[PDB]
């Protein structure tokens, strides 16, 4: 299973999420959508105490995780489905 | 703070006391602004301490026959995992015990509402359990202001932590071996149902081959 | 009262020294009150003295015959050529009075002190009786108190609750292997690894019952496992 | 935390004291009848709790406790159902032969003549025809035993104590106050993820593992004593592995995302088991399970504590 | 429970209370008296 | 500072310690009225005298049977004693109910007023129908051995002890009943058994206490 076609989708679909929000390009906790789709600041409802940089919380990590793991089962089921993979 | 995860909501009220503290409170049970019931800062203290000392209990109490019969000092016959003692007798029951288990078990009922009952007596009426006669044992349990350390002659035996520094330290510590001991008996039980093998056999599988035995070689492929 | 059980205790506060070997232990809080103190010190001189007369009997009845084995020395097949299946129940009846005669002298002793100390039949001599569980007088026919009574007194303790120990021990040495205690010492000394207190707890050599010239007793192991 | 546990400790104090005294909650009935219109206002304004008080705290307290009081009556009555479908049916009989014996959970006390409603059901039984379809619910679930139905009746009373004891609890020794009833997209995040969301995951877990494997076994043909108890589904894989061959797999095609293994007991089968009639429970499986995982992705929708989610 | 002993003597209570009382004993004579359409001896 | 049936729990408020066998027991509140809880001091009193007899009774008669005697159980001494003496037994039923609904509307109405039945209505009794206390009648009759008067604080003794014998005589009363109902013998059959066997002959391996068996 390790380094096959569907585990080397799973890994690039959740990093790719991880790398989203902590690099401005997917909300967070610390930073929402306007009513357009502009990334805006947040008011975050109890404040975090987060060492990291960016304020990427382990809040971040699970929804990034869920949201990584939804897109990837999604590419890997619609991939079965398509035929190819 | 320490152990990210933590917030500032949960920090504010919450000190630096109250032994085990570190801010992880991501939910905010413990929040003494109008709380209530179960959920009460003081309540839930004291069933992380007895969920802790329990679960420690058990922790070395399930790994303990598996790993005495694997140096063989105790025979084969106690050598059972946990869950085949008979607390689950549909995972299997050992029959070789002085009695039926439902007997041990009123056995238990009885020895553990005395036990529990006066333990609840003393969290609910601090001052109490050292006025009723109870076989002159009752000056034992006079206890402290705090439930969850009563420490008398019998509770605090060799009187150990005699100064406040080293009991805030051993305060810690037990909280600390307590939830790593709460983790390690949701990971005996957990372990269990899905490999059906003791934990002491788990770990000699996972040291054996560490990359094909673990949790993603038993899945059963 | 100093070096007590244990090197980081607090003493209770009535265990001030007065009694001997008073070592500020009591860590179930059973002598706080004082006249429940006063019987549970009474009744540890009587274990204490019984069980040195225990051990004195099991470790000298196989010096001087290593056959008759102190298990079942009280059936009436083990007693002695004079008194060889004697009828139990007189023998019983003999011990029960004069035993209920000492007991409640010495209990009335207990309950009254001072009250009980003239020989009631031959209305003369006394007993000279200092303090509790000691009375003395014709309990003393060499005289080795009216000296440093609470030297002798520690030594009495001390060697009274290592016997109590050591008997206790006896029975369970025995109910283990069936075997007595300079026995089992031996058979220690033999093969020091596989005679030990591994692979001989669990099993119990005393049977269910033995038929004692018409009664069945229960005859008990202290841990389960046969 | 703005989204938190906020209670008010002992607020109305349990006494009969009250009840002795009709028409306590309003201001105008609480002098007492002088006409028989009182009786009828006592009953009518029993339940109008916006116009007993203007305290929206007070009256969202009542209306929280008005719904565990509900709760405890509908598991008293569900636990009635299934007692009456335990110890007074022809439930035994009924799954021997589902055709010609009629469902009847009600039993009549002979005495003024009443006992002709005690009609011939079928299977050796007499009793009224019930039309509530408890007995298909009961099929469908794997019961098989009146005792299953005994003890889940044992269970609802326990339960309905549970829900009398809570809304006992929630008014009168910690009931909430009013800014934690307004935190609707906490209540949205819950319903929708634990209620509607775990709810059906836990019914698809009684369904792959209890209800597909007994009634294979019935559609198949076999006697309900002859079934295996579906604890014996549980422990024994080997069973499940005979009825259907991908459960000797595992839960390793659900993490390595070989899905289409499963197609054995989640199925889009469609239309109807022609052996029974009713719905394939394969089809009812992967449709609890879907329903599951779209609940628990609704249900991580709004807005609680975290920056993340929709605020309404 | 003289609160409690009030409450038993309110009217619904005592109502449910007395027609069971009154249903329960003819419930009970037409059971030990099957069938009275007459006035036996 | 009194012992307590629940320790730590303080007593309710209509329960001070002046009754015979106070522990505060009293959960729901069933003797929060004085005059009702007068009633039941008298009633508790009364179940404790007939289960004290109840008591002595089948032990006395078990004790009877398995040692070689003819006596039966407790549980067929009615049928053995109304068909070994031809007894008719609705005659011995009534001739029961006439003697203790007198015995019975005496102390009933003793209740009701504390003063009477001690007025000479009876056969020219006047002090010994007078009554002491609520449920402790006591005079000439109730107490011949006079052990009501004479040291007072032995009296309350006897009392508290009254009370202790007869609630554990109910307790045993309700036992037999379900040690018969559940093995289907002598009292002193299931302690022999209890005997023989300490383990394995208890309640939870007679298949009827614990269904989970
Ligand atoms: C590039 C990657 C990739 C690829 C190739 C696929 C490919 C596929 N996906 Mg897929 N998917 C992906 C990524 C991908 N997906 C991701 C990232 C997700 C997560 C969001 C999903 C989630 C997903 C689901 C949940 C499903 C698929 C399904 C499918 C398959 C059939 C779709 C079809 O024709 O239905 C066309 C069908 C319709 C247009 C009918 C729609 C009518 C619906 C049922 C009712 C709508 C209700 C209401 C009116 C909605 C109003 C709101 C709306 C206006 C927004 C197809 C092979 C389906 C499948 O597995 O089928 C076998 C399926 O159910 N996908
Ligand atoms: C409609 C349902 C409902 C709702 C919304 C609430 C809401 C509340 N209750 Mg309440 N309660 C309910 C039902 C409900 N209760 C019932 C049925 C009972 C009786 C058993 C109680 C008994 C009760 C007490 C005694 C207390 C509360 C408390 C609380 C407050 C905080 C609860 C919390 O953080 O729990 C979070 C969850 C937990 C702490 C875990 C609980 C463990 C449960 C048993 C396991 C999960 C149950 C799951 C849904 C189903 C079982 C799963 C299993 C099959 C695998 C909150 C006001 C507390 C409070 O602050 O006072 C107001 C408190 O002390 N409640
Ligand atoms: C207390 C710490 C602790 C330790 C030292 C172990 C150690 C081990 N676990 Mg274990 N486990 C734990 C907690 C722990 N577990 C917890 C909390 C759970 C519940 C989620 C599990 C559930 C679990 C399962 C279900 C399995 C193992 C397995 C194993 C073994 C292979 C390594 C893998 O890891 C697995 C580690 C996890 C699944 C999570 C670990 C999380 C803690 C916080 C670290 C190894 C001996 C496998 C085995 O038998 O071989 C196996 O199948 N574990
Ligand atoms: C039955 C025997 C017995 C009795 C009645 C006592 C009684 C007493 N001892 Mg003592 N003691 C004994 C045996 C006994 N001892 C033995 C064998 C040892 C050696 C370990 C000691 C060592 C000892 C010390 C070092 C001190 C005392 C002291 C005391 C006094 C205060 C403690 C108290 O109130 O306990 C009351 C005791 C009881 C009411 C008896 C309870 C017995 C329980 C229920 C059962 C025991 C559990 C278990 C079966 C024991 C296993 C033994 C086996 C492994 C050999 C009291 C006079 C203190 C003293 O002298 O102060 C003046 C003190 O400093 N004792
Ligand atoms: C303190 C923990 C503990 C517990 C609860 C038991 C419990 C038991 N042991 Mg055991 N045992 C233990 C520690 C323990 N053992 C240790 C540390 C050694 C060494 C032994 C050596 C031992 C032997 C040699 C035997 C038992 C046996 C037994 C059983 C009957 C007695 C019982 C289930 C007996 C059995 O039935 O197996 C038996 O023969 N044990
Ligand atoms: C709301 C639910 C509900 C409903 C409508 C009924 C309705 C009924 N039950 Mg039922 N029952 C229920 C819940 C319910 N039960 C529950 C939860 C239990 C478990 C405690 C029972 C246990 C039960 C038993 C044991 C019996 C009934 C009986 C009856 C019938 C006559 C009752 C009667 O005469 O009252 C009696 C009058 C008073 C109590 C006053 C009636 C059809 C009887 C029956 O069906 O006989 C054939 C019967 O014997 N029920
Ligand atoms: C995942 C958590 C969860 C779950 C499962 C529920 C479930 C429920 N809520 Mg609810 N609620 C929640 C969180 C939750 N709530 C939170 C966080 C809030 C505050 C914002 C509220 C505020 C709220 C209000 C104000 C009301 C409810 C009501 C209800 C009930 C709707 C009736 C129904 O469908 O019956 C379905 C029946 C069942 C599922 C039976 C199972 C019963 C379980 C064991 C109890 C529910 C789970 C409980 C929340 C866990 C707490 C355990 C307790 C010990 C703390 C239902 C039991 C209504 C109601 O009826 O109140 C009684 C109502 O008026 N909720
Ligand atoms: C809340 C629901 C729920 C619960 C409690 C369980 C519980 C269980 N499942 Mg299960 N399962 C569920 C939903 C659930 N399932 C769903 C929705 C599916 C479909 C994806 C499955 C598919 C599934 C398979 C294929 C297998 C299990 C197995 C198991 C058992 C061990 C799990 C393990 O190895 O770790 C356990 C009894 C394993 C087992 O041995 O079951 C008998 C097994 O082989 N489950
Ligand atoms: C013929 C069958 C009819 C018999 C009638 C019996 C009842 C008669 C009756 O009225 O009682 C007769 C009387 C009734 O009582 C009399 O009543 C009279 C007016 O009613 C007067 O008041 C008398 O003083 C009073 O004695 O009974 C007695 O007084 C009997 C007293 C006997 C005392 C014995 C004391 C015993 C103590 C010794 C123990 C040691
Ligand atoms: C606290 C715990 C949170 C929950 C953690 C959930 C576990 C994470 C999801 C699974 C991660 C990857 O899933 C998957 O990878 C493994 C590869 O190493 C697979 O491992 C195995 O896969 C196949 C059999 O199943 C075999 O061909 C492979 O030889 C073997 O490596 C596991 O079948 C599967 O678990």
């Amino acid at each position: 299973f390790i380094g096959s076609s569907t585990n080397l989708i799973m890994v690039a679909s959740t990093t790719a999420t991880l790398a989203a929000a902590r690099f401005g390009l997917a909300p967070t906790v610390k930073k929402n959508t306007t009513a357009g789709l502009k990334l805006v600041d947040s008011k975050n409802s109890a404040g975090v105490i987060s060492n990291d940089p960016a304020g990427f919380t382990i809040v971040d990590v699970l929804a990034m995780g869920a949201a990584g793991h939804g897109l990837g089962v999604g590419i890997v089921l619609g991939l079965k489905g398509i035929g190819a993979l | 703070q320490l152990y990210v995860g933590a917030s500032q909501s949960s920090l504010a009220y919450l000190d630096g006391s109250l032994p085990g503290d570190f801010g992880f409170d991501p939910l905010g049970l413990l929040d003494p602004v109008n709380s209530g019931g179960f959920i009460e800062p003081k309540w839930l203290q004291y069933s992380e301490v007895i969920h802790a000392r329990w679960a420690m209990l058990g922790a070395a109490g399930c790994i303990a026959p598996e790993v005495l019969g694997a140096a063989g000092l105790i025979p084969d016959a106690t050598n059972i995992k946990w869950f085949e003692s008979g607390v689950i007798p549909p995972a299997g029951s050992y029959n070789g015990y002085w009695a039926d288990p439902y007997t041990i078990f009123f056995v238990e009922i009885v020895a553990m509402q005395f036990a529990e009952l006066r333990r609840l007596q003393d969290f609910r009426y601090p001052g109490s359990m050292g006025q009723q006669y109870f076989l002159g044992l009752e000056a034992i349990f006079k206890g402290s202001g705090d439930a969850a350390y009563p420490g008398g002659p019998f509770f605090n035996l060799f009187n150990l932590g005699k100064t406040e520094a080293a009991m805030k330290e051993l305060k810690l510590k037990e909280i600390k071996n307590g939830r790593l001991a709460m983790l390690a008996m949701l990971g005996y039980g957990a372990q269990a149902v899905m490999t059906g093998k003791g934990p002491f056999q788990n770990l000699v599988e996972h040291l054996a081959d560490p990359v094909n035995n673990n949790i993603l070689t038993n899945f059963a492929g | 009262d100093r070096k007590l059980w244990a090197p980081g205790v607090v003493a209770p506060e009535y265990l001030k020294g007065d009694l001997a070997g008073d070592y500020g232990w009591d860590p179930l809080g059973l002598g706080a009150d004082p006249t429940a103190l006063k019987w549970y010190r009474q009744s540890e001189l009587q274990h204490a003295r019984w069980a040195m007369l225990g051990v004195a009997g099991v470790l000298v009845q196989e010096i001087v015959k290593p056959d008759v084995y102190f298990y079942e020395a009280g059936l009436p097949q083990n007693l002695p050529e004079p008194f060889t299946n004697i009828n139990m129940g007189g023998l019983l009846a003999w011990e029960f009075i004069l035993m209920h005669w000492v007991e409640v002298r010495r209990w009335q002793d207990y309950k009254n002190f001072g009250s009980v100390n003239e020989d009631p039949i031959f209305k003369g001599n006394k007993v000279p009786n200092p303090e509790m569980g000691y009375p003395g007088g014709i309990f003393d026919p060499f005289g080795f108190s009216k000296g440093n009574l609470k030297e002798l007194q520690t030594k009495e303790i001390k060697n009274g609750r290592l016997a109590m120990i050591a008997y206790m021990a006896f029975i369970l040495q025995a109910q283990a292997t069936g075997k007595g205690p300079l026995a089992a010492l031996s058979a220690h000394l033999s093969n020091p690894f596989g005679n030990n207190i591994l692979k001989n707890i669990g099993t119990c050599t005393v049977p269910h019952s033995v038929d004692v010239q018409g009664l069945t007793i229960p005859l008990t192991c202290l841990w389960p496992g046969s | 935390k703005k989204v938190k546990i906020a209670v008010d400790r002992n607020p109305v104090e349990t006494s009969f004291e009250k009840w002795a005294k009709p028409g306590h909650f309003s201001r105008t009935l609480s002098k007492g009848p002088n006409t028989t219109t009182w009786i009828w206002n006592l009953h009518a304004d029993a339940h109008d709790f916006d116009s007993h008080t203007s305290d929206l705290e007070e009256i969202s307290r009542k209306v929280f406790s008005a719904h565990f009081g509900q709760l405890g009556i509908i598991f008293i009555w569900l636990s009635g159902m299934y007692f009456h479908g335990a110890r007074f049916s022809n439930y035994e009989a009924w799954l021997s032969d589902p055709t010609h014996i009629k469902p009847s959970a009600q039993v009549v006390w002979p005495i003024v003549g009443q006992e002709i409603l005690n009609g011939d059901v079928g299977g050796g039984f007499q009793g009224i025809q019930i039309t509530s379809g408890f007995f298909q619910l009961w099929r469908a679930s794997g019961i098989t035993s009146e005792l299953q139905l005994y003890t889940t009746a044992i269970g609802g009373l326990v339960m309905a104590a549970a829900m009398f004891f809570a809304g006992w609890f929630h008014y009168h020794k910690a009931a909430p106050k009013l800014e934690w009833f307004q935190n609707v997209e906490s209540m949205l995040n819950h319903h929708l993820g634990g209620l509607l969301g775990l709810g059906s995951l836990a019914w698809a877990g009684h369904q792959i593992h209890v209800s597909l494997p007994v009634n294979k076994l019935l559609d198949a043909g076999v006697d309900p004593k002859e079934i295996p108890l579906p604890h014996d589904l549980l422990l024994n894989r080997a069973i499940m592995a005979d009825l259907y061959p991908s459960f000797a797999k595992g839960i390793a095609p659900f993490f390595t995302l070989n899905w289409s293994e499963y197609s054995d007991f989640l199925t889009f089968k469609g239309g109807l088991n022609p052996v029974t009639g009713g719905l394939w429970l394969s089809d009812t499986a992967h449709h609890h399970v879907a329903i599951a995982v779209l609940f628990l992705v609704a249900g991580h929708m709004y807005r609680t504590n975290w920056g993340i989610g929709h605020s309404m | 429970m003289k609160d409690f002993t009030t409450y038993l003597s309110t009217a619904p209570v005592i109502a449910t209370i007395w027609f069971t009382f009154t249903a329960g004993l003819l419930i009970e004579i037409n059971r030990y008296f099957p069938d009275p359409l007459v006035f036996s001896f | 500072v009194r012992p307590v049936w629940f320790p730590g729990n303080p007593p309710p408020a209509h329960l001070d310690g002046s009754l015979a066998g106070d522990y505060g027991f009293d959960p729901l509140f069933l003797g929060q009225e004085p005059q009702t809880l007068k009633w039941y001091v008298q009633a508790e009193l009364v179940h404790g005298r007939f289960a004290m007899l109840g008591a002595a009774g089948i032990i006395l008669t078990s004790i009877g049977a398995k040692v070689g005697l003819g006596f039966p159980e407790w549980y067929d001494a009615g049928k053995v004693v109304v068909e070994k003496n031809n007894i008719d037994f609705p005659t011995l039923m009534v001739i029961q109910f006439y003697l203790m609904g007198w015995a019975e509307t005496k102390r009933w109405y003793d209740f009701k007023n504390p003063g009477s039945q001690a007025d000479g209505s009876f056969l020219g009794f006047t002090e010994e129908f007078k009554g002491l206390e609520n449920g402790y009648p006591g005079g000439r009759f109730f107490d011949p051995m006079g052990l009501s008067r004479g040291d007072a604080a032995k009296y309350q003794e006897y009392k508290q002890k009254e009370v202790k014998n007869g609630r554990l005589a109910m307790i045993a009363c309700l036992g037999f009943a379900a040690q018969y109902a559940a093995t289907g013998k002598g009292p002193l059959d299931n302690l022999a058994d209890h005997l023989a066997d300490p383990n394995h002959v208890n309640f939870a391996t007679n298949g009827v206490s614990i269904p989970i068996a």
